[PDB]
């Protein structure tokens, strides 16, 4: 139906033609009939009719009379809705100024008239008059006179010049303006100024001023001459229980203005002195800027329940504006919402639904088809029946969802495995069942959390939940490729125990044929779940080629084992079983399963696995007791040890020996070391025990202790938790920061007295307010993230570019942080990768590193390789699928239409809430900084070379002496400004000292063409350079933190990707959190997309300005073609905010945040929205540009090209 | 659906393939090329384009020839 | 609670909220991200119009479910015409075209 | 200096000097005499006296 959305400046002339009629009283209703007043604020005859097809007078009621006009009352016989749609106009009698563009800054009416916001204030408060018109005076237009100065230069002169008042004054000066001899000035200027403050002055003014031309918009329309009026419906007076009416603060401001404005009428009809109209004039603009604006002109009018009246600016703005409470996000139909119970019996794909529920959710499609099966006439027969609850309804509802998929979500929505598609199964009950797997995806636990739930309606719907929100389809989590339906608490306890190995037990070194034979062995209670036997195993290996060799041989195992490898599907090995298996063992299990038979076998491989890790968890019979927590002997010693010696410190203190600090800290290093040592005894305690095998002999064996067991497996519990159990709490920190000398030396088995309780609480109370706190940072921070890289849709395959980045493992000292394999694998390579020491191309170009070619790669030892990124790739709009690599959810290469923005945003986002010189190695030295190299080639240490043994290429032996976390990522992500930035080097030159000028210092550089630049740094820096020295571009000249800009400026985007890069992994990665680097690298090309036009060539851009990027791109494509003058340009950093707001649409950056300032410079400017990014078409309700849309969306740019 | 998205190759023109199979069954009187076993007719789009009768191309061909008679 | 078509708003024409009112759950922003990660457009577009303020689009999505065809012809949210009719008041102009 | 309009209202009221007894008389006395000038130069008229003396002929005849 449309295309695109412009925005622009109402005329006087256009809001005549959208209003019905003028707006004359402020009467709303009669008291006594409650119908509307004539040319009131909700009269018939301007807004339309009360009732359908009905006036007010009762004469023309029916249909018959469509489209006639009563001619005793003026209502137009037609349907109520037209009051939703109908708009009135007040005329104004003075000019009033709209409070857009006249507060929020800039101001465009002061940088138009090129005079200061306080002034035109004067002029609107009435208290300074304007000159005009001077005629043939002395006087300056803009120049202000007072009162007194006034009558002054009037009986000076005389009618020769005109000075006026108020906003009239202003609409006189815009109007007589004449923009293109100001242009045309203003570019004269712009060439023979030589202060570039005042460049930016005028090239503010001249930039606003040629928006005004192009976009035929005149400045005398940002003052209201004629004020729209909304229509009824939308600022409704309702009756409510009781003869109550509900209003509008709309109405009583709107009536305020209608008021004043006949109010001001009437002053002028009946002669009054210029002070009461001046007044009059003062409220008329008060009350037009509060129903415009409320508390942006001074004090917020409030209404009879003292709480400040809320506008159209406030209805269209914030949280609760429309924007976001009602485009965004709404309330929908067909959904419903219960507790969540957990079962156990149910599949991957189903969930158990109530049976009232989806009675309620699907009577549309019970009353269908008891329509077409004939049990109902009507559909009030079928409504009947479906009230009355018959069996044949039951029957009817089975069929219905028999194959309808339902769509669950839990609240929060952190990620997109928070909506997931399921079979609905009904069940008798008022909770819903939900498979224990998907709990993780969820963030889910049955303590009463709550789900909702969906219908999809159409077909197009249930196949998409089918085929990409089905349950079984998303098993790997997006963010980092790893399985998320990993089992978890009872089920790995139960495998645990199962695979456990014990000395000496019933039925050991039996033979069995088979793991059936080790079953009936077990059921019949010949031998244990963890007696050593013998089986016979047959194992089939699927190799990398496809290869299928089946061998069976004799291995040593229990007999749990060989009851777990029969439910193992083939092509797996015994020795992933082989083993005890905690929660690493299982994930490698799924991980290996997936990685080698596909996604069927995995998912029935992990029903299987929770079935029997469940049946035997609850076999195990594992309880937990009193007497578990085991104490260890040494701990009440060591206690007293420290004690004493704390005695013995404290008495050599009173001496004066050394200070209180010393003390303080000594006495902290004790107890740290004493709470280490008991942790270290109770854990030896309590991880094993002695037996006695068949010979006798007592032996060491491995405890079954149950909290040990529930640790060790991974279930649930870590050693903290049981040195707090079992041992001691620690030391905790006074809710300041600072740690308390005593510690507390009681476990819980024990007991606590009152003040280790107390101490307790202080750290209690701060967890607890940090998580309420973090919450919500992490939520804003990903709204943020969301919002700057929504646009990123994959939008070609290959982009033809032969950039790249160059990965190698990362170093930070003498081990590894990550193998290249990691980093390389789902990535495609932009040059050959040839193998070091040889010019042969062991990997071609544009192929895809899975498992397979990443083994090759190890196998070969290669450094450092080169694959395509994000960030630069040099598509339009978007990007393309070599650039962007494997699909971590899908596993395959990224299909076109894929939100890879989205999907980034919220795997970064995610996370937020759990976040807070002797050689090792034998090989070769290089210097470049100090590298450690093996024999193999790779460089396996970097260290730093402060301005040493062996000199460069000199062997090093082993031994050898060559000598906070979510406020982090909030601000690399916004690059801030360090407070203390470190001062660059801007160019390669030789250094030199120069005056020392009061206040701070003066530093020169020299560059290769003699040109001298003056760097200006402060007194209180550490100077590391020396004159005389010739420093690269891009050195250090005082140590600190790296701005990004600073970076980006004078290395390159490489460098700046890089930065960014490896602050956000290093802090994601303290705390164990794994997320791909591509993410990362599209909200960076999100974070470079403008740029400076620094060269301004002829494409018409103005140096300075700035311009996006791949504008210029087109345009210097376009140019090329034409082979006539290029442009240059220097890519920004800008932050994610600022990134969002300087969008190309405005429907989407009003969306975001600062829709006042959105809305002014896009109506000043008159800017248009062609609808391309997501955000815009969700608002409009149109089909998103991304995924299954995305082809249509194709076609219309098939069809507007054509 | 695995089957579906490898004869396919991609899972959203996979699902407007079969949306277009499922409406044509559901809205228009055409029969579906595999036994129903009592199937929702997305279920039987996706069993049939896993068989290999439907694809773009062939329902571009059957409407081509519709469109001629 | 579960609901399938009642009561709506005065203004927005969107389905109420709580189990008192007989409402509907709540389609927030995260989930608009979620079903826009997944790539299912014509979920979001269902939850969007037919659903929450499409008035003539949802009658008919209703119809047409009654009468076993389950497509959708979706419009123009009522929420976007109140908003550009806000627009509209301020003194300015915001229009559409084709 | 301020934005709330009462307080300049305020100022700008306050800037006349308050009236005495004496002046009411005297500006009573120039708004009667500027209504006898106003009557007077109407009364110059062709076509005002016929004007009171026809009302004045269907007054009298009640
Ligand atoms: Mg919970
Ligand atoms: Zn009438
Ligand atoms: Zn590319």
């Amino acid at each position: 139906e449309f295309d695109a959305i412009k925005i622009g400046l109402a005329s006087p002339d256009m809001i005549r033609s959208w209003s019905f009629g003028e707006v004359k009283k402020p009467e709303t209703i009669n008291y006594r009939t409650f119908k509307p007043e004539r040319d009131g604020l909700f009269c018939a005859r301007i807004f339309g009719p009360v009732k359908d097809y009905e006036c007010l007078c009762g004469k023309y009621k029916r249909l018959k009379h469509r489209g006639v006009i009563c001619e005793k009352c003026g209502v137009e016989v037609t349907q109520t809705k037209v009051r939703r749609d109908r708009m009135g106009h007040i005329e104004l009698a003075s000019p009033v100024a709209h409070i857009w563009f006249l507060k929020s800054l800039p101001s465009r009416i002061g940088l138009l008239m090129d005079m200061p916001l306080r002034d035109i204030e004067r002029v609107l408060y009435f208290e300074m008059y304007v000159v005009t018109e001077p005629g043939m005076t002395d006087l300056e237009r803009g120049q202000m006179l007072t009162e007194e100065e006034y009558l002054d230069r009037l009986e000076e002169w005389g009618d020769e010049f005109t000075a006026k008042m108020g906003a009239e004054a202003i609409k006189d000066l815009l109007a007589s303006m004449d923009l293109p001899a100001e242009a045309e000035q203003m570019r004269e200027e712009l060439d023979t100024t030589n202060s570039e403050t005042k460049r930016k002055k005028l090239t503010k003014r001249l930039k606003l001023v040629e928006a005004f031309v192009a976009s035929g918009n005149k400045p005398e329309w940002m003052i209201l001459t004629v004020l729209p009026v909304l229509p009824p419906d939308l600022r409704p007076l309702v009756p409510l229980d009781g003869g109550r009416f509900a209003t509008s603060d709309l109405n009583d401001l709107y009536r305020r203005v209608i008021n004043r404005n006949n109010r001001l009428k009437r002053l002028l009809e009946l002669a009054a002195p210029d002070i009461i109209v001046r007044n009059e004039k003062r409220m008329l603009q008060e009350s037009v800027d509060a129903l415009l604006d409320n508390g942006r002109r001074g004090r917020a009018i409030t209404g009879s329940n003292k709480r400040p009246l809320k506008s159209l600016a406030d209805m269209i703005k914030g949280k609760q504006g429309r924007f976001r409470q009602n485009l965004l996000g709404k309330r929908v139909d067909y959904s419903g919402r219960s507790v969540i119970t957990v079962g156990p019996y149910l599949r991957l794909h189903q969930c158990g639904l109530p049976k009232k529920m989806a009675l309620e959710l699907f009577k549309p499609f019970i009353y269908s088809k008891l329509e077409t099966r004939g049990l109902a006439t009507t559909i009030k027969a079928a409504k009947k029946m479906v009230e009355r609850e018959e069996a044949v309804v039951w029957d009817i509802l089975d069929e219905v969802i028999r194959e309808h998929p339902v769509l669950l979500n839990r609240a929060p929505t952190l990620h997109r495995l928070g909506i997931q598609a399921f079979e609905p199964v009904l069940i008798e009950g008022k909770a819903i069942q939900l498979h224990p797997l998907v709990c993780a995806a969820y963030n889910a636990d049955f303590d009463g959390d709550q789900m909702a739930v969906h219908v999809p309606l159409t077909l197009e719907a249930q196949l998409e939940a089918r085929t990409l929100m089905m349950s079984t389809n998303n098993i790997l989590s997006p963010a980092s490729g790893d399985p998320i339906i990993v089992p978890s608490q009872d089920v790995v306890l139960g495998l645990y125990y199962m695979t456990r190995e014990k000395i000496n037990a019933k039925g050991e070194g039996m033979y069995l044929t088979g793991p059936a034979e080790a079953e009936k062995a077990y059921r019949t209670k010949t031998a244990e779940l963890h007696a050593r036997v013998k089986v016979r195993i047959t194992e089939t290996i699927k190799h990398e080629n496809g290869k299928l060799t089946t061998e069976t041989k004799m291995i040593d195992t229990t007999v749990g084992r060989a009851m777990l490898w029969q439910i193992v599907p083939k092509g797996l090995p015994y020795s992933l079983v082989n083993q005890k298996l905690g929660k690493k063992q299982i994930s490698n299990l799924l991980n290996e399963a997936y990685r080698k038979l596909g996604l069927k076998d995995t998912v029935i491989f992990a029903d299987q696995i929770m079935y029997t890790g469940f049946a035997y968890a609850a076999l195990s019979g594992v309880s937990v007791g009193i007497d578990d927590m085991v104490v260890p002997a040494a701990k009440y010693t060591e206690i007293a040890e420290a004690e004493e010696e704390v005695r013995e410190i404290q008495e050599q203190f009173q001496s004066g020996l050394v200070t209180a600090g010393e003390r303080y800290n000594k006495v902290i290093d004790i107890w740290a070391s004493t709470n280490d040592r008991v942790a270290k005894a109770m854990m030896e305690n309590l991880s094993s025990e002695q037996v006695i095998n068949r010979q006798g002999e007592q032996e060491k064996q491995e405890s079954f202790n149950s909290i040990y067991m529930m640790a060790d497996s991974g279930a649930r519990g870590s050693a903290a938790q049981i040195r707090q159990l079992a041992g001691m709490r620690g030391l905790m920190a006074r809710p300041d920061g600072s740690i308390i000398e005593t510690p507390i030396t009681a476990n819980f088995k024990e007991g606590l007295n009152v003040l280790q309780y107390f101490i307790s609480t202080h750290g209690a109370r701060k967890g607890l307010a940090d998580t309420a706190l973090k919450t919500a940072n992490s939520g804003y921070l990903t709204r943020r993230l969301v919002d700057v890289a929504q646009d990123v849709v994959v939008t070609e395959h290959d982009c033809g570019t032969l950039e790249g980045v160059v990965m190698t493992p990362h170093i930070e000292g003498g081990d590894v942080k990550v193998a290249l394999t990691e980093l390389a694998l789902g990535r495609v390579v932009s040059e050959d990768i040839l193998k070091p020491g040889t010019d042969e191309v062991l990997i071609p170009r544009n192929t895809l590193l899975d498992e397979k070619w990443c083994k090759v790669i190890n196998d070969n030892s290669v450094d450092q390789i080169k694959v395509r990124s994000v960030v630069t790739c040099d598509s339009d709009f978007g990007c393309c699928a070599q650039c962007y690599g494997r699909d971590l959810a899908r596993g395959h290469l990224v299909n076109q239409g894929e939100a890879v923005g989205v999907i980034a945003a919220q795997s970064i986002g995610e996370p937020g809430t759990q976040l807070t010189i002797q050689a090792k190695n034998n090989g070769s030295v290089k210097l470049h900084e100090l590298t450690i190299i093996d024999e193999f080639g790779r460089t396996k240490e970097k260290h730093k070379l402060p301005y040493l043994s062996k000199a460069d290429g000199d062997a090093v032996a082993a031994g050898e002496t060559v000598a906070g976390g979510l406020p982090r990522v909030a601000d690399l992500f916004e690059a801030r400004k360090p407070k203390e930035p470190a001062i660059l080097a801007e160019h390669s030159g030789t250094v030199s000292f120069g005056k020392e000028t009061k206040g701070k210092r003066r530093l020169i550089i020299t560059r290769d063409s003699g040109d001298t630049y003056e760097e200006m740094i402060p007194k209180h820096r550490q100077l590391n350079v020396f004159e005389g020295e010739r420093i690269e571009r891009g050195d250090v000249i005082a140590d600190g933190p790296e701005s990004p800009h600073d970076i980006l400026r004078l290395r390159g985007i490489h460098a700046v990707t890089t930065y960014i890069a490896n602050e956000v992994q290093e802090v994601y990665r303290l705390q164990g959190v794994k997320i791909n680097d591509k993410h990362i690298e599209t909200i960076v090309r999100q974070m470079l997309r403008k740029c400076t036009i620094t060269f301004a060539g002829d494409s018409e851009f103005l140096p300075g300005e700035t311009v996006e990027y791949s504008q210029v791109k087109i345009a210097n494509r376009k140019l090329v073609e034409e082979g006539k003058e290029p442009a240059r340009f220097e890519r920004e950093l800008l932050g994610i905010t600022k990134a969002s707001l300087a969008t190309e649409s405005f429907i989407s950056a009003a969306s975001f945040q600062e829709t006042t300032r959105v809305l002014t410079e896009a109506a000043v400017s008159g800017k248009r929205d062609d609808l391309r990014g997501l955000k815009e078409n969700v608002i409009v309700g149109r089909l998103i540009p991304a995924g299954t849309g995305f082809a249509y969306h194709q076609d219309r740019q098939a069809k507007r090209a054509q | 659906v695995q089957d579906a998205v490898e004869k396919i190759g991609n899972r959203f023109d996979l699902v407007l393939v079969a949306a277009r199979r499922a409406r044509q069954m559901q809205s228009g009187g055409k029969d579906a090329l595999v036994p129903e076993e009592n199937d929702k007719p997305t279920v039987i789009a996706l069993r049939e384009i896993e068989e290999g009768l439907i694809t773009k191309d062939v329902l571009d061909a059957r409407e081509r020839q519709e469109q001629q008679e | 609670h579960a609901r399938s078509t009642g009561s709506y708003s005065l203004v927005t024409q969107q389905p109420l909220g709580g189990k008192a009112q007989f409402g509907g759950q709540r389609f927030g922003e995260m989930e608009v991200w979620a079903l826009e990660a997944y790539g299912a457009a014509y979920t979001l577009q269902e939850m969007l119009t037919v659903k929450s303020d499409d008035v003539n689009g949802r009658t008919k999505m209703y119809k047409n479910i009654v009468d076993g065809n389950h497509a959708m012809e979706p419009g123009m949210p009522e929420s976007f015409n109140v908003l550009l009719k806000e627009i509209r008041s301020l003194g300015i102009n915001i229009e559409l075209e084709d | 200096r301020t934005t709330d309009p009462v307080r300049m209202y305020m100022r700008e009221m306050g800037t006349v000097e308050l009236l005495t007894r004496e002046g009411e008389i005297d500006i009573a006395k120039r708004i009667e005499d500027g209504i006898n000038q106003v009557q007077s130069a109407i009364a110059e008229y062709p076509g005002t006296i016929p004007y009171i003396l026809e009302q004045f002929d269907r007054v009298q005849a009640e």
